[PDB]
RNA sequence: GGUUAAGCGACUAAGCGUACACGGUGGAUGCCCUGGCAGUCAGAGGCGAUGAAGGACGUGCUAAUCUGCGAUAAGCGUCGG
RNA sequence: CCCGGCGAGGGGAGUGAAAAAGAACCUGAAACCGUGUACGUACAAGCAGUGGGAGCACGCUUAGGCGUGUGACUGCGUACC
RNA sequence: AGGACCGAACCGACUAAUGUUGAAAAAUUAGCGGAUGACUUGUGGCUGGGGGUGAAAGGCCAAUCAAACCGGGAGAUAGCU
RNA sequence: GUAACGGGGCUAAACCAUGCACCGAAGCUGCGGCAGCGACGCUUAUGCGUUGUUGGGUAGGGGAGCGUUCUGUAAGCCUGCGAAGGUGUGCUGUGAGGCAUGCUGGAGGUAUCAGAAGUGCGAAUGCUGACAUAAGUAACGAUAAAGCGGGUGAAAAGCCCGCUCGCCGGAAGACCAAGGGUUCCUGUCCAACGUUAAUCGGGGCAGGGUGAGUCGACCCCUAAGGCGAGGCCGAAAGGCGU
């Protein structure tokens, strides 16, 4: 019993070359290059899956700190006076509202200014 | 560098280009139009013409002067008895160069050269 | 340079032909090889 | 001295970006025979500048 | 409509063939024909050939005018390579590459 | 609305990239088997001086090669089918 | 029939179920090489991705926005054995 | 007379340059040595692998030589890669 | 090359002390999901009811699978109303994968549960073929040398003719042997071969061409040497030799 491998081969070699798509030169078309690179993607996107959390939490407190700013408060006091007024808003939810809505973002800073007054 | 020097190299050494050089004067004069590369003909023109220049002058001197630069007496006859005569009130200019375009072979620029008068 | 092989057929014919392999066990060893192997020529013999 | 990777065919097609041929960028036409020739050239069949200079 | 002719198996290398057919691709047939006829490439000859052999097959298998038709396509494939034996220095062999390519040439009207 | 000033600013692609479409090259894959491989059963287990095995040359309406054949030469006689 | 050199090659016609089955002939993959289109790219530094992400382009949808392609800018990021 | 001298053919190969993916798997060019001899050359022959042959270098023995080449033991063995 | 804060910068943005904030990991928590191992009660082909806890990993051990070819199931089933293969797209699973379907393709494929393996490739300076790259780059093989006119031709630097020019001339001329083996001559063709083009060719194709008493070979004769009836010798093969 022969088994000629060409066709599971030829599978295997076309599933990973178009996982490479769009991928500069003989990543995307040169199955050893198209292969590391893929592994390669994939590492990048576990270990990145993780970076996403703390990427967008940074981006968070910088408006945070921004808008809190603004309203006459450093990011930390005012995280501390949410805390103290038992306010629990993320930090995702807080950006956003200090995006697009400055007046509560503005009502959550005199909250937070009582909590620390 | 090569200031101010005149004379095309031509890629021969100097006994062949004056050799090639006398031969192609006498194909101009016997046949008064040659087809030769453009490099070739303008430096035919001053080979050629001082010939005719010597022929405006019909003395034995300038009949062996001119057998020495051609080394053909049918040429110097022509040069002497027609192209002298022919030329005899042109000052210079006694050749047309006529850009003919590019030989197959090895696509070089050809040009005609020829005597001006050859019309008449 | 001169090169190794200096055609001669004569000498050609006495090293390797027909003759020359028939006239030893070994030649005709070699005979019943190329046979066996089938070649079209058995000996250098033009 | 070789190369110590393969060059891409971008970086081929780069070198290449000034292999171009420049098309003759008109004919002329000559004024008595009215046929197309490349400029200061005899025409092809042996006229120049209106004149005819060659019986090829 | 589009009128078609091809040199298959020419004998030349399609990058070589390449400069001409970008010199008239888009190109009226009329001043294709005079860029062929004045560049100084042995693929020119080739190329105006094949658009030549394009243009009256448009004229006879179509019914087109020639003052009307246009190069829309003048691509040149990989055709082939005869391969070849070059002795070099020190016994060595290398094989050359006799390449040919395919010339098309698509003339419309439109 | 005009000028000036300041600030900002798309439109370029020589080429190149990615994607897609269509090709080229190439000959993988799949499908195929008058070729192999391994056996089983059974034959036969030798051919040769009555010239072998293997060949050379020839031989046709025949230019070659193959197959056959051997100057009776892709064949001859006879007996059968 | 036509172009072409009484070429090569090709375009028609016709044959055929099929000629993108045309003899360089079943299927015709990949590398590799092109043509076209979309987007990007000529002040920008590095395993070329990845996470974010504008803009453009296209296709859907009855709005709403989703698919796709591309991907300015940006965090991280020195292949595989 | 001469293993005499100078010097072509012929035989060689001291120097240099070039060449070193060569024109060439040892050459070219300019010079250089021998050039009646222990010379050189044609044809044929003989010597066969631990063997030959060697004015002796381990030289040469078909571009291969501290043991030729081809086939075989053979899928030697390989605590190594 | 600043080059002995990572940089900018800093007189605190340094240092010490104290204090409260905050940031900060894949730690922990939250929410969702998967799996392993336990412990519990109903039981079984264990479902679970739960319930703790575990889940980085090389060499390595253990467990469970995917898929490929082939055999049975199968004279069944799918298939020209389109098989395999190829190429897309969509869906789907924890993964190997699976399913569907557009196009191509044009005749085969094969469930299920078993069975057997040439059963899975990226490396082995692996092997074969194809194709890149360097790159239209080096080079086109003696620096004896070409020029022009005419012809032929689709096209001529190279072919033919002509006239010049140059080079060899103890050769680069002529005749042979050896070797080759049709390269000879003529016609014809120019794909490939010719390091370019080629109408030319030692290229293709066809036809032709080799005439002997005296030339040579054969032949007669012998050298070196070979072979060698008998013979001598040697396990055999064979060696030597008349
Ligand atoms: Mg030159
Ligand atoms: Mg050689
Ligand atoms: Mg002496
Ligand atoms: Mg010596
Ligand atoms: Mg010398
Ligand atoms: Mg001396
Ligand atoms: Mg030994
Ligand atoms: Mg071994
Ligand atoms: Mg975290
Ligand atoms: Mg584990
Ligand atoms: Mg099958
Ligand atoms: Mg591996
Ligand atoms: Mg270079
Ligand atoms: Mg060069
Ligand atoms: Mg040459
Ligand atoms: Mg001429
Ligand atoms: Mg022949
Ligand atoms: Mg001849
Ligand atoms: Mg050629
Ligand atoms: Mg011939
Ligand atoms: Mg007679
Ligand atoms: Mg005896």
């Amino acid at each position: 019993a022969r088994v000629k491998r060409g066709v599971i081969a030829r599978a295997r070699h076309k599933k990973i070359l178009k996982q490479a798509k769009g991928y500069y030169g003989a990543r995307s078309r040169v199955y050893r290059v198209a292969f590391q690179a893929v592994i390669k993607a994939g590492q990048y996107a576990y270990r990145d899956r993780r970076q996403r959390k703390r990427q967008f939490r940074q981006l968070w407190i910088a408006r945070i700190n921004a808008a809190a700013r603004q309203n006459g408060i450093s990011y930390s006091k005012f995280i501390n006076g949410l805390k103290k007024a038992s306010v629990e808003i993320d930090r995702k939810i807080l950006a956003d509202i200090a995006v697009f809505d400055k007046v509560a973002f503005t009502a959550l800073v005199e909250k937070a200014k009582a909590a620390l007054a | 560098m090569r200031h101010r020097k005149s004379g095309r190299q031509l890629n021969r050494n100097s006994s062949h280009r004056q050799a090639m050089f006398r031969n192609m004067a006498g194909s101009l004069v016997r046949h008064e139009i040659i087809k030769t590369t453009l490099p070739k003909a303008k430096e035919l023109r001053r080979v050629v013409e001082p010939l005719i220049t010597l022929a405006k002058t019909d003395s034995v001197a300038n009949r062996r002067l001119a057998f020495a630069r051609t080394r053909d007496n049918e040429i110097v006859a022509k040069l002497f008895n027609e192209l002298g005569p022919r030329f005899a009130s042109r000052a210079g200019g006694y050749t047309r160069i006529l850009k003919c375009g590019f030989r197959a072979g090895d696509n070089a620029p050809m040009a005609y050269i020829e005597l001006v008068d050859r019309s008449e | 340079m001169k090169r190794t092989f200096q055609p001669s057929v004569l000498k050609r014919n006495r090293s390797h032909g027909f003759r020359a392999r028939m006239a030893t066990k070994n030649g005709r060893q070699v005979l019943a090889r190329r046979r066996a192997k089938g070649r079209a020529r058995l000996t250098v013999s033009k | 001295a070789v190369q110590q990777n393969k060059p891409t065919r971008s970086k081929r097609g780069m070198r290449r970006s000034h292999d171009a041929l420049t098309a003759v960028t008109s004919l002329s036409v000559d004024k008595t025979s009215g046929e197309k020739h490349l400029r200061h050239h005899i025409t092809a069949d042996g006229y120049y500048r209106g004149r005819k200079v060659i019986a090829k | 409509m589009e009128t078609i002719a091809k040199h298959r198996h020419a004998r030349s290398s399609a990058q070589k063939v390449r400069l001409v057919a970008d010199l008239i691709r888009g190109k009226k047939v009329s001043q294709a024909l005079d860029i062929l006829t004045y560049t100084n490439k042995k693929a020119a000859v080739l190329v105006k050939k094949v658009l030549e052999s394009a243009i009256a097959n448009a004229e006879h298998n179509d019914g087109a005018d020639i003052d009307d038709l246009k190069v829309t396509k003048i691509f040149v494939d990989e055709g082939p390579s005869m391969k070849r034996i070059m002795p070099r220095a020190k016994g060595r062999a290398d094989r050359i590459l006799k390449r040919t390519s395919h010339i098309t040439v698509v003339v419309s009207d439109r």
